[PDB]
């Protein structure tokens, strides 16, 4: 209880996925949060890869995108700068991170290839970026590639800053459930059906938080969207509770930017 | 190839800006404001907020192509009321409703 | 695919990096890419009409002999990711190269 | 004479920081530097994109001018 | 004279003149691969 | 040839339960259904990305390397 605006409800917390309700809030905010949650997090992955040695039967190309594709903690993502805003020439310790991956064959059966054998060589200066993140129970990771004996994989990648916007692999979110009005009394939608309407369509599991319709009673034409059920999961680089503050953050941002834009050009032209 | 890169749909490029208002000359006190390199998520609170105004008699927005990560905006107010004016405070009505849905989900987070 | 021909007896076309001195009529793409023997080794990003194999023969003072290389096509680009060298029937050069590249 | 002709090259600043190239045609203040990851071409001011070894090496400026070789 | 190549049958690493016609030495295969190039190989994830 | 890192539809990683799945299915003795519900895949877009994967990359190990 801040103010008189929107308000939430958890209905259940865990590392991956976060379940709550939206309250006291308009359809667009709602529609704009999932959005940026989706499409507008910053987050650390790999970008550029160069490969010394690939004796392996993948092309390089596979590895490359087998390699960005693979999640990296990125919960200190807000003290490295972008590439394109840094002053270096290629890139530093200030706004990248290095990883070497090295991988040999010697046993006869296959030699798998994890990403917890990746290997941070840059100085992460105390931040908590760049370790591969690893939630199987073996603690293996993500398969990169297999090897037979004789066969040698060394390569360096290097990880920068993006949003998913720029290219999938950068979103921290993987499905994000939106949801309202478990029940047709803003007849929003049309109901297809061959007999009957109750019968022929499932019901919704957030219809018991809401009163079912009461039959016989007039259309409410002053009733509006009000009331969401949302569903975040994260793939495992941020946390979700961070994933919704940082998505609250990102729409701030945009609109503090599209603000000072505004009053900036006021003053230029007055 | 023609495949345009991935960065023009969120980085302003050199020579234009973020925004450009334009007046209109089919209806009194009536602007077209363009936003560069955003489209569909923003135009759409902001379309909400404006209307949800009550010296605002207009408020809409439109993508001409999704090739363009571009939206115009037409505000119309009644008279006496600049629609800078009443941008700035749909913007800050915005600013206050995240910050105090943030503040929201974090103390209900804590517990 | 290249192949060397034996024209004649002594009039035999030989796999090596022309230059713009000796050899006559060369193409106009880049021949930088190329190597001794040649054959541009795997692991080279190419693009456009770059040459490939380098390949001349003779015409029968100077300018003994004439470009032959055949270059990359115009509207493809790629990685060379294998090259083979061997001998065909008769006992002459017989060079194969691959290119790869991926598509979006 | 231009010392930008063959030689491997990163390009920096702009969208494109970070990434390798051989740089093919260079005509007045603008070279044409070619993608390795990506099938096109990019012209970009020589002096902007550093300069590298085709085998692997330290990167340089556009200094190259004053030593008039490689490396 | 410094060119490398790899016998495609039993993979030996090997050298050959432009005198020398190309086989192999451990076996008696005729078919050789070129070795993989010194230069930079850099590749873009995205 | 090898299990995709992450879901093409919605983007989960499931890149680290192809081992998981094939133990499962290898000596738990269940049927794929039960598997899948069991390694965490709840939707149908998660569950076509190992239930109709086919491993081509034994085949191409089989072969002698360099
Ligand atoms: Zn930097
Ligand atoms: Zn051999
Ligand atoms: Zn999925």
């Amino acid at each position: 209880m801040s103010e008189e605006g929107p308000q939430v409800k958890i209905r259940e917390a865990s590392k991956d996925n976060v379940d709550f309700i939206l309250s006291n809030v308009d359809l667009a905010m709602a529609n704009s949060l999932r959005r940026v949650m989706i499409a507008e997090i910053p987050t650390l992955a790999i970008d550029s890869v160069e490969v010394e040695t690939n004796t392996t039967v993948l092309a390089d190309e596979f590895i490359a995108h087998r390699l960005g594709l693979i999640p990296l903690q990125s919960m200190d993502i807000e003290q490295l700068e972008y590439s394109r805003d840094c002053f270096c020439e290629d890139h530093c310790d200030k706004c990248s991170v290095v990883l070497t991956l090295q991988a040999f064959g010697e046993s006869e059966s296959t030699t798998n290839v994890y990403s917890k054998d990746l290997v941070i060589v840059s100085n992460l200066m105390g931040r908590n970026i760049g370790h591969p993140i690893i939630q199987d129970k073996e603690g293996n990771g993500v398969l990169i590639c297999k090897l037979r004996k004789g066969q040698e994989l060394k390569l360096t990648c290097v990880a920068k800053k993006g949003i998913a916007k720029e290219h999938a692999k950068w979103g921290p979110a993987a499905a994000i459930e939106f949801e309202y009005d478990p029940w047709n009394k803003l007849k929003h939608t049309d109901y297809w059906y061959e007999q009957d309407s109750a019968k022929e369509w499932p019901q919704s599991k957030n219809c018991e938080y809401e009163d079912p319709p009461n039959e016989g009673d007039p259309f409410d034409y002053k009733a509006q969207a009000d009331t969401f059920y949302m569903n975040v999961e994260s793939v495992g680089s941020i946390p979700v509770d961070q994933v919704v503050v940082r998505g609250i953050d990102t729409l701030q941002k945009k609109v503090a930017s599209i603000l000072l834009a505004l009053t900036q050009m006021d003053q230029d032209k007055v | 190839m023609n495949a345009p890169d991935r960065f023009e749909l969120f980085l302003l490029g050199e020579g234009e800006s973020k925004l450009k208002i334009d007046p209109d000359t089919k209806a009194p006190n009536a602007v077209v404001i363009t936003f560069e390199k955003e489209d569909h998520t923003l135009g759409n609170l902001i379309r909400a907020e404006l209307l949800n105004d009550r010296k605002v008699l207009f408020a809409a927005y439109k993508v001409e192509h999704p090739f363009f990560a571009r939206f115009k905006l037409r505000i119309q107010t009644t008279e006496g009321y600049d629609p800078k004016d009443a941008l700035k405070n749909a913007c800050n009505s915005i600013i206050n409703k995240l910050g105090a849905l943030k503040t929201n989900f974090e103390t209900e987070w804590n517990l | 695919m290249d192949q060397e021909k034996k024209y004649g007896m002594s009039i035999t076309e030989t796999f090596e990096k022309p230059q713009r001195t000796n050899t006559l009529r060369m193409k106009h793409g880049t021949y930088d890419k190329l190597d001794d023997d040649g054959l541009i080794a795997p692991g080279v990003r190419v693009s456009g009409e770059d040459v490939i194999i380098g390949k001349t023969t003779p015409i029968s003072a100077y300018h003994s002999k004439r470009d032959a290389s055949t270059p990359l096509r115009s509207t493809e680009n790629g990685i060379v990711d294998q090259v083979l060298v061997t001998t065909n029937q008769d006992g002459l050069k017989f060079v194969k190269v691959r290119v790869r590249t991926t598509k979006i | 004479r231009e010392v930008a002709l063959g030689k491997t090259v990163r390009i920096r600043s702009a969208g494109y920081k970070g990434q390798l190239g051989i740089v093919k045609d260079v005509n007045g203040d603008k070279a044409t530097v070619e993608l390795h990851s990506k099938n096109k071409h990019i012209t970009i001011d020589k002096h902007k994109l550093t300069y590298y070894n085709r085998e692997g090496g330290e990167g340089i400026t556009y200094d190259e001018l004053v030593n008039r070789r490689g490396r | 004279a410094t060119l490398k190549y790899i016998c495609a049958e039993c993979s030996s690493k090997l050298s050959l003149s432009r005198t020398d016609a190309v086989r192999c030495k451990d076996c008696g295969h005729r078919i050789l691969l070129k070795a993989r190039t010194k230069r930079l190989v850099q590749f873009e994830a995205r | 040839m090898i299990v995709p890192v992450r879901c093409f539809s919605c983007g989960k990683v499931v890149g680290d339960k192809w081992e998981s799945y094939l133990n499962l299915l290898q000596e738990d003795e269940l049927d794929e259904g039960t598997a899948l519900s069991r390694l965490g895949l709840k939707r149908y877009c998660c569950r076509r990305m190992i239930l109709t994967h086919v491993d081509l990359i034994e085949k191409f190990l089989r072969y002698n390397p360099l």
